[PDB]
């Protein structure tokens, strides 16, 4: 039995590893065009306040 | 579309004020359409004397 857990820390590595890199690919390329989305809302709203 | 529709408003608005006052919100007389209809009732009056 303590020879499997040894398997399984490593697969959790294997994991741990996307999960950095999903998260990197969020942070450098997701967000930005959320906040140009954001940006192109506001102008929307005071154009319907008008 | 929003500053296109802002942009047909004051045409509509200016329209419809044709309806009870004669000047056109800055101060031009009404000149289309509408001052035909004026003409014609003002030579169907004479028209009615005579």
């Amino acid at each position: 039995a303590t020879k499997a857990e040894y398997a399984l820390t490593k697969l959790k590595l294997s994991n741990e590893s996307v999960t950095y890199c999903t998260a990197q690919y969020n942070l450098s390329s997701m967000l930005p065009q959320q906040l140009l989305m954001l940006k192109n809302q506001t102008t929307q709203v005071a154009e319907q306040t008008k | 579309l929003t500053t296109e529709q802002i942009n047909m408003t004051k045409e509509q608005k200016e329209a419809q004020r044709a309806q009870t006052s004669d000047t056109r919100t800055d101060g031009t007389r009404v000149a289309g359409s509408v001052g035909k209809q004026k003409e014609l009732y003002d030579q169907q009056i004479t028209s009615y004397k005579r």
